[PDB]
């Protein structure tokens, strides 16, 4: 029909409300916060919890973002990581991942956040530093949307700008491409 | 400037209700990430255990919501007086004018429609009314079971409260003398028929 | 512009496949049967289907009249004259799968009185009614080929694998002329 | 206009079902009873059949969908979408198609009342045994109901 | 690869729970679509075998009828040439229901086809619910082939479903029979 770029774009600027970024950053920093507060500082496993959470919101989004973007199931990594850069940020956030580090025979790759609105101004504690990632509910946003559009895949952060690494990266491998269900009709 | 979209703002602002009660199991679904086996529970069973649960571990809920709307309110506070630029003062005596702004900018910011009308004591309380109230106009059950409706629906009216809690403060009052409380107690007037029945009303106490 | 054809005898079962295609030979000959036999049991299963609205009550019998389409065919065996008929017909299959449209491709769906089905794949995607007033009549013309040179054959047992060369090439020559 | 229109789900459930009479608007259309359930499986199975067929038959490398499937008496529209949710709509022939409507449906009232409805569920089967289709967990929202009514009550 | 010369419809028609899946797992052409037995009332399996030089072509239907399929299970036997009678011996109410099994066959299909009697899973001698004379003198009865299968019992199945097929072929073979030009000028005598 047209090229995602066409598509991003359209649906962009004449299909979608519009808020201020910053008020969206600081409701996301104030749950962060609370999280830290109410959980005595235990970033070990508060990432855990951040990640159910963005499991949650993920697989009720996909949802949305079909409905709009009306698109074919994705069957392949190609495809999917096309389309996950170049639309599915572009509606929502208003940003274009960009991808490489691809791996062998086209089962991993990796989305380079060059800006993250969800981080726009942080400056973490002393302690967190090398534990909490603060951006956990993005690739648990990712997984939940990706398990609704059958296809299961282990993502998890590789870096953060936050904790001190030169680009924020999240692997997305995926693990196996499950199967639709039958009538178990005897 | 930037944007962002307001369907996942409202939906990220409507769910902190599961948010806010899964905290609580979690202090007081099994799958596996990477190799370790987390849990995870869906957020329409949370809102259930939340209407059923019982009535401290309710109210420590709802203390949990308004604390998370203090730090919005407040935390936003900043940024409007520097944006918008307003006509107050500190410590404003004249609550019309504080009460004039929180309906006009900061509702104006956060949902996409200014508040609706308000009353008017000139001595104490404040009453805010708002009609169709954006973040739960697509809620429902039954076509029968209103009556559990309402009573179900009530912790997603705190994260306003707590905004409008946050607001003063950092203007001013504090959160010791400033108390607010939400209800459906607003009838539908004359406005066409939504998919909500009732608006929403905010008593705010200010000595 | 139709691409592909195939006929069931009966009670399921391909018995031609002679596919009208530059050079596609995706599809397996041995899967077709499975095709031709799902075909049949969904021209089953539809017919159980018709909403109450229209089960006791039709009151529709007068568009099952099918229009004349003037030279569908060309420009003969059995028959002769410039086309095989000239008045318009009815239709025997008022209660069955006549149509799947799809985003590549068309299934029409022609079943004889007796029980015969023709199918008729094209890759042209005719407002979904004018379609089926040309499928039908060509589907009717390669039938009346088929009565022609597959039942005025000693070597042919009923119902059974249609193998012969004057009436592939001549519903080859059918088709080359429609498109 | 329509006859009936029906959700199915992923997991091989039938989630929303509806049937209509006679052309009078508010009409005996009796909403999600038992009755439609026998006559309800065995569209699911004629659906996925014929798109198996599509799939397989199918060429170049987009994987198309069905659009709509004619009988005599009727012609059944439907609408796939990636999250393996099924729209379908019988109705006499009268126009083109209802794509338009389907689509309009899936982006105004399906999303803005099941996937922003955060105190009702979604994926309804639930703790294994639903997962294939002996399962009842359909949806009753009021809203839904209501506005599905308000939107398919002038085309009938 | 259209080389057979002749298309046989059998039915492997049976009672539920029979484990008649199992039973056709093992002789197949397993590939394609599968598991669409629920689908709409049926699965497919497919065979080619040389029978004194005229290839046949085997069409095993294994159709099933759980609550629902009331019509078009009757209907699938429009023109079958062959049924496949699948019973287990582990309990008397599976064997029950072969008279009214073949009662409807007879009634439905085509007239004097032919018909085997299957008995699957014959391992399991704990739980023997009825004998094979009784079996044997039922099939008796009706002029139709009789057999008892297992996993370790292999070929038996096999050797009955090809006595089956060239059994059929014997009724359904129309005998068939497999039925120096003029070269140089020419010169023409028409008036
Ligand atoms: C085949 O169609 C694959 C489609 C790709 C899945 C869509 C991903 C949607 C989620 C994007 C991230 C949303 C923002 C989350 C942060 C609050």
């Amino acid at each position: 029909s047209r090229s995602l770029k066409a598509m991003g774009e359209e649906i962009w600027k004449n299909k979608t409300e519009k808020i201020n970024t910053e008020l969206f950053t600081l409701t996301y920093g104030s749950i962060v916060a609370q999280l830290c507060q109410d959980y005595e500082r235990d970033f070990n496993k508060v990432n855990d919890h951040l990640y159910s959470m963005g499991y949650n919101i993920g697989c009720r989004l996909i949802e949305d973002f079909l409905a709009r973007t009306a698109l074919p199931r994705c069957e392949n990594l190609v495809k999917t990581s096309e389309v996950l850069s170049k639309c599915a940020f572009k509606i929502f956030l208003n940003i274009t991942p960009n991808i490489t580090n691809w791996s062998h025979n086209k089962d991993t790759f990796s989305l380079i956040l060059d800006e993250n609105p969800l981080a726009d101004f942080v400056e973490l504690p002393m302690d967190a530093m090398k534990s909490l990632w603060y951006s956990n509910i993005l690739c648990g946003v990712l997984k939940g949307s990706l398990e609704m559009v059958q296809l299961d895949c282990d993502v998890w952060f590789v870096s953060d700008i936050l904790r001190g690494d030169s680009q924020t990266e999240i692997k997305v491998k995926l693990n196996r491409i499950l199967k639709d269900e039958i009538p178990i009709g005897e | 400037l930037p944007k962002v979209s307001q369907s996942v703002y409202q939906m990220l602002l409507n769910e902190m209700v599961p948010l806010a009660m899964g905290i609580e199991r979690q202090i007081s679904r099994l799958k596996i990430e990477e190799h370790h086996t987390v849990d995870i529970i869906r957020s329409h069973n949370l809102i259930h255990e939340l209407y059923k649960a019982d009535e401290e571990e309710k109210e420590k809920v709802l203390a949990r919501l308004r604390n998370i709307g203090f730090q919005i309110g407040l935390k936003l506070s900043e940024l409007l007086i520097f944006s918008n630029n307003p006509n107050l003062k500190f410590k404003e005596m004249d609550l019309l004018l504080i009460m004039k702004f929180i309906c006009r900018d900061v509702w104006k910011q956060i949902f996409g429609k200014q508040i609706d009308n308000l009353k008017t004591n000139h001595r104490g309380t404040f009453y805010l009314l708002d009609y169709d109230y954006r973040p739960i106009q697509s809620f429902s059950l039954e076509e029968d079971a209103k009556n559990e409706e309402l009573k179900m629906i009530e912790p997603f009216l705190e994260i306003p409260v707590g905004i409008i809690r946050g607001v003063l403060s950092s203007l001013g009052y504090s959160s010791e003398e400033v108390i607010c409380l939400a209800s459906f107690i607003d009838r539908p007037t004359d406005r066409p028929k939504t998919a909500f029945p009732k608006g929403v009303s905010f008593h705010v106490q200010v000595t | 512009a139709i691409e592909t054809i195939l006929v069931i005898n009966k009670s399921g079962g391909l018995i031609y496949q002679r596919n009208f295609t530059n050079d596609e030979q995706k599809l397996n000959s041995n899967e077709y049967l499975i095709l031709a036999s799902t075909l049949h049991g969904v021209f089953a299963i539809a017919s159980q289907l018709t909403p109450k609205a229209l089960q006791l009550t039709q009151q529709t019998n007068i568009e099952n009249t099918i229009p004349y389409i003037p030279y569908v065919g060309m420009s003969l065996g059995s028959f002769k004259g410039d086309d095989f008929f000239k008045e318009p017909f009815t239709n025997w299959n008022k209660s069955g799968l006549r149509q799947l449209c799809t985003d590549q491709f068309t299934m029409f769906i022609y079943q004889t009185l007796t029980g015969l089905k023709f199918v008729a794949i094209s890759s042209s995607v005719s407002t979904s009614n004018l379609a089926i007033q040309i499928a039908d009549n060509f589907l009717r013309k390669v039938y009346c080929l088929y009565s022609d040179y597959v039942m005025k054959d000693p070597s042919y047992s009923m119902e059974m694998p249609i193998r012969s060369n004057l009436f592939d090439e001549k519903v080859k020559k059918m088709v080359e002329n429609l498109q | 206009g329509i006859y009936s229109f029906w959700i199915f789900d992923r997991h091989c459930n039938c989630i929303f079902d509806r049937e209509w009479t006679l052309a009078s608007n508010s009409a005996s259309g009796t909403i999600n009873s038992k009755q439609n359930e026998e006559d309800a499986k065995l569209l699911y199975g004629m659906i996925f059949s014929l798109r198996s067929i599509t799939q397989k038959l199918s060429k170049g490398s987009v994987k198309n969908d069905i659009r709509s499937i004619s009988t005599g008496k009727y012609r059944v529209h439907t609408y796939c979408t990636a999250s393996g949710l099924w729209f379908v709509l019988l109705s006499d022939f009268k126009q083109q198609s209802y794509t338009q409507v389907l689509q309009y449906i899936y982006s105004h009232i399906y999303v803005k009342y099941v996937s922003n409805n955060l105190l009702s569920p979604y994926d309804f089967a639930e703790n294994e045994n639903e997962m294939r289709g002996q399962g009842t967990r359909k949806i009753t929202n009021r809203n839904f109901i209501s506005v599905l009514e308000s939107f398919l009550a002038p085309m009938v | 690869g259209y080389d057979y010369d002749y298309l046989f419809k059998i039915v492997l028609i049976g009672d539920s729970g029979v484990g008649k899946s199992n039973l056709l797992s093992r002789f197949t052409t397993d590939e394609f679509n599968i598991e669409s037995k629920s689908t709409i009332g049926v699965e497919f399996a497919t065979r080619t075998i040389e029978v004194e030089n005229k290839k046949i072509k085997a069409q095993i239907w294994d159709t099933a009828g759980q609550e629902r399929y009331r019509a078009i299970t009757s209907a699938y036997y429009r023109g079958a040439v062959g049924a496949l009678i699948v019973y287990d011996i582990s309990k008397s109410s599976s064997y029950e229901n072969c008279n009214h099994w073949l009662t409807e066959l007879r009634e439905n299909a085509d007239d004097n086809v032919a018909v085997g009697l299957i008995g699957n899973k014959s391992d399991l001698a704990h739980l023997r619910a009825v004998p094979t004379d009784e079996a044997k003198n039922f099939a008796m009865e009706n002029q139709m082939l009789f057999t008892e299968t297992s996993a370790l019992n292999s070929d038996n199945v096999d050797k009955a479903f090809r006595e089956l097929i060239v059994a059929i072929f014997q009724m359904v073979s129309k005998h068939q029979v497999d039925l120096g030009a003029p070269k140089g000028p020419t010169i023409s005598l028409t008036p």
